């Protein structure tokens, strides 16, 4: 059974990549190196989210609407 | 019986008893006499209410004529007046009566077009395999499950809800 | 809906299947099917890389951290905070397309969040790794969480999105996620093109 599954009930505002964050303590880090080629209380959050950024959308509307004159 | 396809769209085929001998007040279809019986369902004894109009319509023996037929539906158990969506009568054999509240197997848009006759259903098996990671931009084409290869994204309302937002705020600009 | 579908052993469910009703219960407790214990213990036991735009900055950079480490004082003046909050305030309202900023909003949340907690893994040199274990030691002696938001400045900045994309594909995951995260790399390099002075 994988731990991932249930870790993103309680996880809030990290949504594009959640897979990498489990295995942090599975590979051992090292030096620098470079290559020589170079739901409750969430859910009332992501509610109040939502409300700023259709508010946003509403300033970015009148913005267009005064950019097009 | 004879070898033909049958998904979950056709109607199992009616026994004679309610086909042929079924009485005389009953006949094929409810459109002859009071049956306050369709109005009322055997699961919990309350009134199917019509999902247009919230009406039951069941009306009076006194005056049978302010009866309006009702319908259950066959996958959502849906309660449909037979006046509101345009139909005249019944469905009781061939496909399962779906209410026009589903979605369609195939849908046609013009853009020559494209059909998507939808994507069957899998078995619950090690095929059927799920990956909820992004909702935004996903362009997965639909077929998809509401939560609270033939892949299957765990979806939710806050996602389809913002990127229809997110699409009716691109196309409204053309 | 569907045909197996059952919190304890499954017995074809669409109450305990097969038999009487004198056997029944709904208490609410943890539910486990593990497919009918394996079915009752087996019979019980038989009965991608960045654009070339502005690549010069990391071999700038690459040979300053040897001996300078890129930052000298330890209450770095430069900060992240506002650099991130001007996301929203001068390329969300000009280069976004109308409609929701979230893909720029929750991303600075969730970058943010990794970076709480990239230091120790990766993203370290020797030198600056006694610099974080000093930091670690100065920040024990009033037992308060270390936040390095307040402490590191954006030179790691463009390194950890470069590092980043070759460690995304080391998990599974969709191809076009990754597109993503390459559009919001051009995004952020075309952001940070002609802005040379801040670091």
């Amino acid at each position: 059974k994988k731990i991932e599954s249930n870790f993103i009930k309680q996880n809030n505002n990290v949504k594009i990549f959640a897979k990498l964050l489990f295995n942090i303590d599975s590979h051992n880090p090292k030096q620098f190196q470079l290559p020589n080629y170079i739901t409750q209380i969430d859910e009332n959050s992501i509610k109040y989210d939502f409300f700023d950024k259709i508010y946003k959308s509403k300033m970015v509307q009148k913005r267009k609407l005064f950019q097009f004159q | 019986s004879r070898g033909q396809y049958s998904d979950e769209n056709d109607k199992i085929p009616l026994t004679d008893r309610q086909l042929f001998n079924t009485s005389y007040g009953q006949s094929i279809t409810k459109l002859d006499s009071y049956n306050p019986d369709t109005h009322i369902d055997s699961n919990s004894g309350k009134f199917l209410i019509c999902y247009k109009c919230n009406q039951t319509r069941l009306g009076s023996w006194s005056h049978p004529e302010n009866s309006r037929l009702i319908m259950t539906c066959d996958y959502c158990q849906t309660p449909w007046h037979l006046d509101c969506v345009p139909r005249a009568s019944f469905k009781n054999l061939g496909s399962k009566w779906k209410c026009p509240l589903h979605s369609p197997t195939k849908v046609y848009k013009k853009i020559n077009y494209k059909v998507w006759k939808k994507q069957r259903l899998i078995n619950k098996k090690n095929q059927l395999y799920y990956e909820p990671l992004q909702k935004i931009g996903y362009q997965n084409n639909g077929n998809i499950q509401i939560i609270p290869d033939f892949k299957i994204t765990q979806i939710d309302e806050n996602s389809i809800k913002y990127d229809f937002f997110d699409k009716i705020y691109k196309s409204k600009m053309v | 809906g569907g045909r197996c579908l059952a919190f304890h052993g499954p017995l074809m469910y669409e109450h305990y299947q097969g038999w009487k009703s004198s056997w029944d219960e709904w208490v609410g407790y943890d539910r486990i099917r593990a497919y009918n214990e394996e079915n009752i213990a087996m019979k019980k036991r038989l009965a991608l890389q960045i654009p070339i735009k502005l690549k010069s900055v990391l071999v700038d950079d690459w040979e300053y951290v040897t001996k300078d480490k890129k930052i000298c004082r330890l209450p770095a003046d430069v900060t992240v905070e506002m650099v991130l909050n001007k996301y929203e305030h001068e390329v969300s309202q000009e280069l976004e397309s109308p409609g929701s900023q979230s893909q720029l909003s929750e991303y600075c949340a969730g970058l943010k969040l990794y970076f709480d907690k990239c230091l120790g893994n990766m993203l370290l040199y020797r030198l600056e790794r006694l610099q974080y274990d000093e930091l670690l030691k100065k920040s024990s002696k009033d037992q308060k969480p270390l936040v390095p938001i307040r402490i590191y400045g954006a030179i790691h900045l463009l390194r950890l999105i470069s590092v980043l994309p070759e460690l995304i594909s080391s998990t599974t995951m969709d191809l076009q996620s990754c597109q993503l995260l390459i559009k919001q790399t051009e995004d952020f390099l075309v952001w940070l093109l002609m802005h040379v002075d801040e670091y």
